[PDB]
């Protein structure tokens, strides 16, 4: 009979985890406080890992890699993506980015400038977004006086980076969109790749001569369907999945979401976290992680992927809720506690 | 040369010193009756190895040891053990009752009947040295005496030397080999008191003693002989620079200039490699580079936590064995290269390396194999506050209903140095966290 | 990757490699904490003492 | 040199307590004449905790035999290992006290309490380091239940930091001599949370329960109840008397016992009580340990929580498999123990098992569903009281009302210090 604490009563995600491993018959959920437990779903924020693997006779698990934060904070991933040669300053997935700090408080803003004054000397695409892990707070302009300005009337870190002005647009609508990927990493390091994806989608047309409405420029499922009226219109909750989103590139670009977008996506999901697999790993620790995370990328007109962020609690699909949530507990809690296919994930092999 | 005076506390500190010197004997040539035919200045001489011991006209060679201990047993077996002959009976200080594993029994109602007694025999071999650098005080951090009654020796200590130094080696409790359930309280309680008079403090987590032994030596059950026998061994790495000829650590007061910018964050994290079993059919010899990659693991460090996510104040490479400064320079760039090393900015980032050709000794028929090379690594970081935090969320949980608190409060300690510790640790804490964290 | 200050002896070596640069209580005191400790055993040894009495 | 000086007072304390004699001085070696012949230093290596040494290599028992009546030592001086104990140490009276607590408290026993001092204070003065006491007593007669805590009172008087140590045998109706037990009981506890450090409850109702369920025996006899508490004495003494770091020392023991001063009234536990030859494995013995059926306070532990636990397992075994089930039990069953206190499982070896068993497991648990046996004893009390029934024994001994109303409310307060622990 294994044990586990639960410390994040607002996930979604190990809400069902927790909701599973009960009806197994073979787990049993302690208070939150009892230090006996095999495994933790522990909490977003200063989760106490110091505490983790001095129980005798216990081995314990926990659901978030100690320092996985360097990637998931806006502010980090750009400061890890610039100073890590297995990434260097020139790599080619991630937009152009800059970690400005508000004048109230190093600080790239003399940098930023430069970059930005040889655009506007050489009739290029100037325009940039502004935004930061403290939002909802973001804002896109051409003007790089507004974006320093509008960061100052704030107190927290922020990021400038490019806004990519040509984004691939789903037809009919003429409407933007991002890719959310779900990884699952094991104690052993093992990057899993969820085979179901999903495009949240912008339920109206883009423009690119207004940047003032946010609503065709943000695809956020929360602001989709709070500030735009065509909500629902083309898929059920602006969220169109893989099947569909296959079928539409090669009816409409005679290619296949594999070929044209996913290998980008895998080789960005591996450069990424075996960038930071030294820092932490948890092969030769008292203890041992796993970690969910959310990655999104933008698409360009010309089938050319972006990153854009990293999310270390991400939600999910509702539709997907049952299938992930179970792979969680199959390939990350029960490898560790076997209980008494065909895999959902896509194991994208590395060298440790 | 500058003598150093061993004080041994309670039974922890009391095996474990046993077992320092049986390892001190067998490095420097000394017998279990006090000879050692090497020392051609019979009766005399100041030799590196005269800063641990003493001598006598008859040509013995004494231990500048004290042991200290409130029950008897313990110390009966350093009387009639194999070095019964090396130490006089002045040097073997017990009582007839213990603390129980209750700090203020050690340091209010027994120490109080016992300390001037314990001095005027420090005094004794105080006497003895022409320029004395200072005390390393071995004890542990659960036990009522070592708790209770080191805390009361460190404060008249700085009254009767101000100006030595004082360096501790201190066992952190571990439910493994434990059996009192108030060691946090001990722990803190000793902590906070201590903390103002140590200059420099080596925590050693059995926790992490008993799991290198089950690992590494195949000890399913190790026990106190098995502990302390690799304790000494670390022991013996960090004090050899005083017992030998070198310009590393050649004195008490370089442990904190080296060691400890910030006088309270003074516990510097240790690491030693290689472990080996000497059941062990034949062993691949390690390299220089190896061992001392393996300074980074956490599954060899004195103290279970993670210096990944620290930062280090100060870095001490000792190496003992077949050792030349090129290979150190090639495995410490190479460890650059893949390890998370974070420095704080105000310090260099750096490390003071130590070499001394004898390859450790071992015991004979003990458990660790004779290795050619051997390092033990001493960093700074802010990583092993992760080992007060633990503690004090032990203290934090009993202490909210005074679970126990009675034992203490009836041998005339007042509630309030309770808290007093505990809000102590708290700033302990704190400090850790504003130089390792951003 | 610099290297300083080597010294070498008989008996080993020790140097510095630098890989980047920077950026009480009296005697007095004590026995009144000891003899206030014994006071209040004292204290709650006779209160236990009277209790038995009565 | 640790000495502990045994008091056995009472019928039911001294027949106990003589068996308990028998039995650990077998496990030492002593023969009925305090002659060694033992083939282990491992023997006498603690023997000076309970015996003394005389002319001729000759090892005497540090006990003190008190009764108010003849009847019971006599049998004693007359039974298998009489001869060992100290003719001195016999201290008798003729009276009795009729199973009445006020007899053996206030007037029969205050009579004979001097004498009894006399010899405890021999017994002190030639110890070299007094750990403290040990009282092995009935509470529901008078002697035992009565004397027995005055006994402790004066004692306490006289050596006001020694560790107080008892074996307490609380009276149950299915094993009943006189209705008036749980007045004895009441007044007795009362006693108890003031003036004892550790107090193991032996609950008759358990003894029977185990010989009648679990040992098949069809019926049970005092002689029968006894063999499980000399085996359960000898268990949770074996800290004292051989080796060990756990537990070793009185004051040590309750240290990690007792998290508040009231609240040390511990549950003790045996394993095995059974085929006969069996091996039993090391799972076996701690799954037995734990069960309530074999422990001996009639209290169901799933009632409660755990404060601390302290588990001695004695003969030749894996430490490593000792570990691992214990580590098995506690993170199998955590809902028990309070997390308030960390680690509050402590568990102890010893390589000697007791006489005809390859290996066995002592359990002492100071449990908060021990309030179960004060609550039994309270509601026996007060349907009783409520109707004066019985007092007059014990008015007429110059008791009042008052006294009997205090001692309730007092245990009903333990009571509830309890209940408070236990949420
Ligand atoms: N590594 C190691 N730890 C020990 C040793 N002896 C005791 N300990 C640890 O020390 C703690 C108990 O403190 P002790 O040193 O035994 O107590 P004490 O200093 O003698 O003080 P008293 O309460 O009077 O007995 C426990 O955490 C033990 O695990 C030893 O020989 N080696
Ligand atoms: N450089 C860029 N170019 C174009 N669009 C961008 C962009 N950066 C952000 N966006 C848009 O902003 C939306 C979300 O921004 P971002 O992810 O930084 O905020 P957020 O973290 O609060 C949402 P989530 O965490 O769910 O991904 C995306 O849908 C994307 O369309
Ligand atoms: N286990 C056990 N209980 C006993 C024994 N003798 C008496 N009792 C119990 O003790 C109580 C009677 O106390 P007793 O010792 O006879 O009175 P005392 O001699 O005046 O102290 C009753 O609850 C009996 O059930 C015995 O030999 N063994
Ligand atoms: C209380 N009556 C005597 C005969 C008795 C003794 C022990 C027992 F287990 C049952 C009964
Ligand atoms: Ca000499
Ligand atoms: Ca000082
Ligand atoms: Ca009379
Ligand atoms: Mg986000
Ligand atoms: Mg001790
Ligand atoms: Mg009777």
């Amino acid at each position: 009979m294994y044990t586990f604490v639960v410390r994040d009563e607002n996930s979604s995600v190990y809400a069902e985890v927790s909701r599973l491993l009960l009806a197994t018959g073979q787990w049993k959920r302690l208070r939150k406080d009892n230090p006996r437990f095999n495994l933790m779903l522990g909490e977003r924020n200063r989760l106490p890992f110091g505490r983790l693997g001095h129980e005798p006779g216990l081995v314990q698990l926990v659901n978030y890699y100690r320092g996985a934060d360097k990637l998931c904070r806006k502010a980090s991933l750009v400061k890890l993506i610039k100073t890590s040669p297995e990434l260097s300053e020139s790599c080619t997935w991630f937009p152009e980015s800059y970690v400005i700090y508000p004048t109230n408080l190093t600080d790239e803003r003399e940098v930023f400038l430069a970059a930005y004054n040889r655009r506007r000397e050489g009739r290029e695409g100037n325009v940039w977004i502004a935004k930061s892990s403290a939002g909802a707070g973001i804002l896109i302009s051409s003007e790089a006086s507004e974006l320093l300005d509008f960061i100052d009337e704030q107190g927290q870190v922020h990021v400038i980076q490019k806004y990519l002005e040509k984004p691939l647009l789903l037809e009919p609508g003429h409407r933007k969109f991002d890719i959310r990927s779900w990884v699952l990493v094991d104690h052993l390091y093992n990057i899993y790749l969820y085979r179901e994806g999903v495009l949240r989608t912008s339920s109206e047309p883009y423009n690119s001569a207004n940047f003032q409405d946010k609503t065709c420029h943000l695809t956020n499922h929360c602001i989709q369907k709070e500030y735009s009226k065509n909500y629902g219109r083309y898929e059920e909750g602006n969220e169109m999945f893989f099947e569909e989103f296959n079928q539409y590139l090669m009816d409409a670009l005679n290619t296949t979401l594999e070929n044209s977008i996913l290998l980008q996506i895998k080789h960005i999901i591996r450069s990424c976290l075996m960038c930071i697999e030294p820092a932490i790993s948890t092969k030769h620790l008292h203890y041992q992680s796993f970690q969910l995370f959310g990655f999104d990328f933008m698409v360009d007109e010309e089938l050319k992927v972006w990153l854009i962020e990293v999310n270390g609690a991400p939600a999910c699909a509702q539709k997907l809720y049952a299938e992930l949530c179970q792979g969680i507990v199959d390939v990350a809690i029960s490898s560790v506690f076997p209980l008494a296919p065909t895999s959902i994930f896509i194991k994208l092999h590395h060298h440790h | 040369m500058r003598e150093c005076i061993s004080i041994h506390v309670g039974q922890a500190g009391v095996q474990i010193g046993n077992a320092c010197w049986e390892l001190y004997c067998l490095e420097h040539g000394i017998q279990p009756d006090g000879q050692m035919p090497s020392d051609k200045t019979i009766g005399g001489g100041d030799d590196s190895f005269n800063t641990f011991f003493s001598e006598t006209g008859a040509g013995k060679h004494v231990p500048r040891a004290v042991f200290v201990d409130l029950e008897p047993t313990v110390i009966d077996e350093v009387r009639t053990g194999t070095y019964r002959q090396l130490f006089h009976p002045e040097q073997l200080i017990t009582g007839k009752e213990d603390a129980a594993n209750n700090y203020a029994r050690g340091h209010y109602t027994i120490g109080k009947e016992i300390i001037d007694l314990v001095l005027d025999r420090i005094r004794k071999l105080a006497d003895q040295c022409t320029g004395l650098q200072g005390f390393l005080v071995f004890h542990s951090f659960g036990g009522g005496t070592g708790s209770g009654f080191t805390s009361l020796l460190m404060e008249r200590l700085s009254v009767d030397y101000g100006k030595k130094s004082k360096l501790e080696f201190s066992i952190y409790p571990a439910p493994q080999v434990s059996t009192a359930v108030v060691e946090p309280y001990n722990s803190i309680l000793t902590t906070h008191t201590t903390l103002e008079h140590s200059d420099c403090a080596f925590m050693v987590d059995n926790e992490a003693i008993y799991d290198i032994c089950r690992r590494n030596l195949d000890i399913e059950r190790p026990t106190y002989t098995n502990l302390n026998r690799l304790i000494s061994q670390i022991v013996s790495s960090i004090t050899a620079s005083l017992r030998f000829d070198g310009a590393l650590n050649v004195d008490l007061t370089e442990f904190q200039t080296n060691l400890v910018p910030y006088p309270r964050i003074h516990f510097p994290l240790a690491t030693y490699a290689p472990v080996i079993s000497a059941e062990k059919a034949y062993h691949e010899q390690l390299s220089v580079a190896e061992i001392t990659n393996a300074c980074f693991e956490p599954a060899n460090q004195m103290v279970k936590c993670d210096p990944r996510h620290g930062k280090y104040m100060a870095c001490c490479l000792l190496y003992r064995g077949d050792v030349v400064p090129k290979d150190v320079n090639a495995a410490i760039a190479t460890i650059k290269t893949k390890r998370s090393i974070q420095f704080v900015d105000w310090c260099p980032t750096g490390f003071k390396v130590g070499i001394n050709y004898q390859p450790p000794t071992v015991v004979p028929g003990g458990d660790l194999a004779k290795v050619q090379r051997a390092v033990c690594m001493l960093s700074n970081t802010t990583a092993i506050a992760e080992a007060w935090a633990r503690l004090d969320h032990k203290f934090d949980l009993m202490y909210a209903k005074r679970a126990f608190v009675h034992w203490y409060v009836g041998e005339g300690m007042e509630e309030g140095e309770f808290s007093e510790a505990r809000e102590d640790m708290a700033a302990l804490e704190k400090d850790y966290e504003e130089v390792g964290v951003d | 990757m610099e290297v300083i200050e080597l010294n070498k002896c008989t008996s080993g070596q020790s140097f510095e490699v630098i890989l980047k640069p920077p950026s009480d209580p009296s005697l007095e005191e004590i026995q009144k904490k000891l003899e206030a400790a014994e006071e209040r055993r004292k204290y709650q040894e006779a209160e236990l003492l009277k209790h038995l009495a009565e | 040199m640790r000495e502990i000086v045994h008091i056995q007072a009472g019928q039911c304390g001294n027949q106990i307590g003589a068996k308990f004699w028998e039995v650990i001085s077998d496990e030492h070696g002593i023969d009925p004449t305090g002659s060694y012949h033992g083939d282990s230093d491992l023997q006498l290596e603690r023997i000076n905790v309970y015996y003394n040494e005389a002319t001729g290599n000759k090892y005497v028992p540090r006990a003190i035999l008190v009764d108010l009546e003849p009847g019971t030592m006599d049998s004693v001086r007359s039974g298998p290992f009489g001869q060992i104990f100290r003719p001195d140490n016999f201290v008798f009276g003729q009276s009795g006290a009729g199973n009445n607590w006020a007899k053996g408290h206030y007037t029969e026993g205050a009579e004979l309490v001097d004498s009894v001092l006399d010899v405890v204070r021999k017994e002190s003065e030639s110890c070299d380091c007094l750990q403290g006491f040990q009282l092995t007593h009935s509470l529901g007669g008078g002697t035992g239940s009565g004397m027995g805590t005055l006994l402790i009172s004066k004692i306490r008087e006289e050596y006001p930091d020694r560790i107080m140590n008892t074996f307490s045998v609380m009276p149950s109706p299915k094993v009943s001599d006189t209705v008036v037990e749980p007045y004895n009981a009441t007044l007795s506890v009362h006693q108890l949370v003031e003036n004892t450090d550790e107090t193991y409850c032996i609950d008759n109702e358990a003894l029977y329960d185990i010989c009648f369920r679990t040992l098949k025996l069809t019926t049970p006899t005092y002689g029968d109840l006894n063999h499980l508490v000399s085996a359960t004495m000898s268990g949770v003494t074996t800290c004292l008397r051989f080796p060990g770091q756990l537990n070793a020392d009185l004051r040590k023991l309750a240290v990690n016992m007792v998290p508040f001063p009231r609240l040390h009234f511990f549950m003790p536990g045996f394993a095995p009580l059974t085929q006969q030859y069996r091996a039993l494995t090391v799972p076996e013995l701690t799954q037995q340990m734990f069960d309530s059926k074999n422990m001996m306070a009639a209290c169901d532990p799933r009632h409660g929580r755990y404060l601390t636990v302290a588990a001695i397992f004695r003969g030749r075994m894996s430490m490593k498999e000792v570990d691992e089930q214990m580590l098995n039990v506690q993170n199998k069953n955590s809902s028990y123990f309070v997390e308030w206190i960390p680690n509050n499982v402590k568990t102890a070896v010893c390589d000697i098992p007791p006489r005809g068993l390859k290996m066995s497991a002592t359990f002492i648990g100071n449990s908060t569903a021990i309030q179960e046996l004060f609550k039994r004893i309270s509601e026996q009390f007060t349907a009783m009281f409520r109707r004066k029934a019985f007092l007059h024994w014990y008015t007429g001994e110059g008791m009042d009302e008052m006294e009997f109303t205090e001692a309730e409310s007092n245990m009903n307060d333990l009571v509830s210090e309890y209940q408070q622990y236990q949420d």
